[PDB]
RNA sequence: UGGCACCUCGAUGUCGGCUCAUCGCAUCCUGGGGCUGUAGUCGGUCCCAAGGGUUGGGCUGUUCGCCCAUUAAAGCGGUAC
RNA sequence: GAUAAGUGCUGAAAGCAUCUAAGCAUGAAGCCCCCCUCAAGAUGAGAUUUCCCAUUCCGCAAGGAAGUAAGAUCCCUGAAA
């Protein structure tokens, strides 16, 4: 769920910026990932 | 040869307006002013200053994050004591001593910097009690 | 809010309606005149003072018959301020008696514990002894002052000295029956304060 | 010495270093800081000098 | 291709008022909604048809272009028209009735929930299943309306609770 | 744990118990959450959290350890054992 | 009352999207109050009520002496201390 490697997986995969911190967010539950 | 001076000092009271000026942009020449570095007659070991009261303290703004970064630390003498509160409370609630500890920061040390700090007056609101010594206003150079 | 005080006088018992034994402590109270009242305006917040236990002439003095000269009554004794009331249905020179109290209230009770002079460390603060036996030295004393670092002793540590005679509060304590021929008061419990005291009587502000 | 003449030249519109170079560069004045402040206390003839000063910093 | 200049049609056949740079008044038939605007944006509110004016700079002025045109043009529409929100009750007789202007809710939790709604919004049931959430703005109908989901979310499991009249809930499978 | 060697002073007494304790969080219990290979009941794992709490004996050995019976839990570390 | 990890509403930059860049919410045995105690030597020395009266001598001068008023203490009988 942190990973402090972000990196995209899924086809789908989005990557945002959301209060200056890096963000991955995809339709299926097992992808959220925050740069820390 | 030169002119020291004692008991022959005059002071003045004048009125300072608070209302979108920086918190420390101001503390200083109100330090200055109240020190008495603006006289050809100064003398470090006398206190020739002059009063100055300020009003509407409750306007006073900072920069960047400072509502939310700056916090005050007053831990006390008993074990595990430090207390702290954030900036926006201290504008909110206690806006006189928020002005009074960057004031006296930016004085000296000793018996005479006590003095000095004695002939301050800060004011939450517009209005001063102090119309029987007919203060007059000033402008700041900024 | 509501109150009056009086003095203490003992301990008992009452069987109640169950056949219930329940300890008891009695309450003197007699009528209690209102001396003075304070406004926010004049004075900051709202109270009212209380007299109680009028005294002989020879034993007051001038300002304190100049003071009572508004309500219309003797010197008093005793006399302390009461907050939180309603600042109507009071006039200076009032009774106050101990019908303001039902049978089932609740209560808290102030008072000021009896002295037991120098004490102890064991007895003031309840700590623990040494052993007695097996070549020991060290019985009822304080224990260690704290690590070696600081260069000097924390504020905190826990000594002998002068026990007790302070103000303390007990809340939460039941009424059993009120008495206004002879002006009582039966509270269930126990109370802080040696005999002949005074004993404050404040309605519950729940806890 | 030099925060008095600091204040004289406040006074005036000026700072001392601008007025310390005006007065260097306009006719030599070899006035040092103690006669500067001794004027000062005593001015209006501190004035004289200041836009001595000025006139030259043009 | 960029809402922030792109203007449309504003009939603002409303009394559409306007104030002093940072404040707006938007009256009409529905009511009345009335909000700051970006002060540090050029308003520009002429003959019936406004729009805003980007001044300079790049990564702040844009975002506030969009943004502040797109609430001139939602508030000009709701003071003339509302918009609603609906929200399903399918599960086990989780009863919704209407007890006067408040509402209770009969889901699994032992003791009834009651909803109080806030004034000026609206609030119709045509059937104990179906919530109808009524309104001229549209971020205190969205409020509401997650409030009311908020009390009973679905499950993956199976289908009940609250939904949102039609809401894509992902349904899982297992022992 | 070594390597190396700066205040060694009429010494750089090192480890276990007793009496009193204080601080860190890299969380043992209690509070709030995200994922599950989560039908529930019970779990696993990962975040936020330092207010309070965190046991009586046998064995020889002062130490380290092995056991008996409980409890919501029987947490790691610094302060010249 | 304001928050942490979280869950969110409308919303652009980027014709879509998006918890955010404008703005508006909810959310912990943490935090600030609510409960009990001390507290104006807080030299920033605070407030309200009630008493006593503006005496007599020296000193042009500031001032310096003497009896007092309201009120206390010394001394004696004691303990709820």
């Amino acid at each position: 769920k942190v990973r402090p490697s972000v990196k995209p997986i899924c086809e789908k995969c989005k990557v945002i910026r959301r209060k200056g911190k890096v963000m991955v967010i995809c339709e299926n539950p097992k992808h959220k990932q925050k740069q820390g | 040869t030169p002119m020291a001076n004692a008991s022959t000092i005059e002071r003045k009271w004048l009125v300072v307006d608070a209302a979108g000026k920086t918190l420390g942009r101001l503390s200083s020449e109100v330090a200055a002013i109240l020190r008495g570095k603006h006289k050809p007659t100064y003398t470090p070991h006398v206190d020739t200053g002059d009063h100055v009261i300020i009003i509407n303290a409750e306007k006073i703004e900072l920069t960047g994050k400072k509502l939310t970064d700056k916090i005050y630390y007053r831990h006390t003498q008993h074990p595990g004591g430090l207390k702290s509160r954030t900036a926006l409370e201290m504008r909110t609630n206690y806006p006189e001593k928020m002005l009074e500890l960057a004031i006296k920061g930016m004085l000296p040390k000793g018996s005479l910097g006590r003095q000095m700090f004695k002939k301050l007056n800060v004011y939450r609101g517009s209005e001063h009690p102090h119309e029987a010594q007919k203060p007059e206003v000033y402008e700041l150079r900024g | 809010t509501k109150g009056i005080l009086g003095r203490k006088i003992g301990m008992t018992q009452v069987f109640a309606e169950n056949g219930d034994l329940i300890p008891v402590t009695v309450i003197e109270a007699a009528p209690n005149v209102v001396l003075q009242k304070k406004t926010a305006e004049n004075d900051g917040y709202e109270a009212i003072q209380l007299g109680f236990d009028d005294k002989r002439e020879k034993l007051s003095n001038k300002p304190e018959k100049g003071h009572v000269a508004k309500a219309e009554t003797a010197p008093k004794r005793f006399v302390k301020e009461l907050r939180g009331v309603e600042m109507d249905a009071y006039e200076v020179g009032q009774e106050v008696k101990v019908e303001i109290f039902s049978a089932g209230e609740i209560v808290d009770v102030t008072g000021v514990s009896k002295g037991k002079g120098f004490q102890g460390a064991i007895k003031r603060h309840g700590q623990s002894r040494g052993p007695m036996s097996h070549g020991s030295r060290y019985h009822r004393r304080p224990g260690s002052m704290g690590p070696v670092d600081p260069n000097r002793v924390f504020k905190g540590k826990l000594l002998p000295g002068r026990m007790g005679g302070e103000q303390i509060t007990v809340q939460n304590l039941e009424i059993v029956k009120v008495d206004a021929e002879r002006n009582l008061l039966l509270i269930k419990g126990n109370v802080p304060g040696a005999k002949k005291s005074l004993i404050t009587v404040k309605s519950a502000v729940k806890s | 010495w030099i925060t008095r003449i600091n204040a004289a030249a406040r006074m005036n519109g000026l700072s001392y270093s601008r007025l310390m170079h005006g007065l260097k560069l306009s006719g030599i004045e070899v006035n040092r800081k103690m006669l500067a402040d001794l004027a000062v206390n005593d001015l209006t003839a501190f004035n004289q000098l200041a836009d001595a000063a000025k006139a030259q910093l043009n | 291709s960029r809402v922030g200049k792109k203007l449309l049609e504003i009939p603002s056949d409303v009394t559409v008022t306007l104030n002093d740079n940072n404040t707006v008044a938007v009256k009409g038939p529905k009511g009345e909604l009335t909000r700051t605007f970006h002060p540090d944006m050029e308003i520009k509110v002429e003959d019936n048809v406004l729009t805003v004016a980007r001044p300079s700079d790049q990564k702040e002025h844009r975002a506030l272009h969009g943004t502040t045109r797109s609430l001139l043009g939602n508030m000009v529409e709701g003071v003339s028209k509302g918009f609603e929100r609906g929200l399903e009750l399918v599960g086990v007789g989780y009863r919704a009735s209407k007890s006067g202007n408040k509402l209770v809710l009969n889901v699994g939790y032992s003791h009834p929930v009651e909803i109080v709604p806030e004034e000026g919004i609206e609030i119709e049931v045509p059937s104990q299943t179906k919530v109808v959430v009524k309104g001229t703005d549209k971020e205190r109908v969205g409020a509401i309306a997650a409030n009311i989901r908020a009390v009973r979310s679905p499950e993956p499991y199976k289908g009940k609770g609250i939904r949102y009249e039609g809401e894509v809930v992902r349904r899982k499978e297992g022992k």
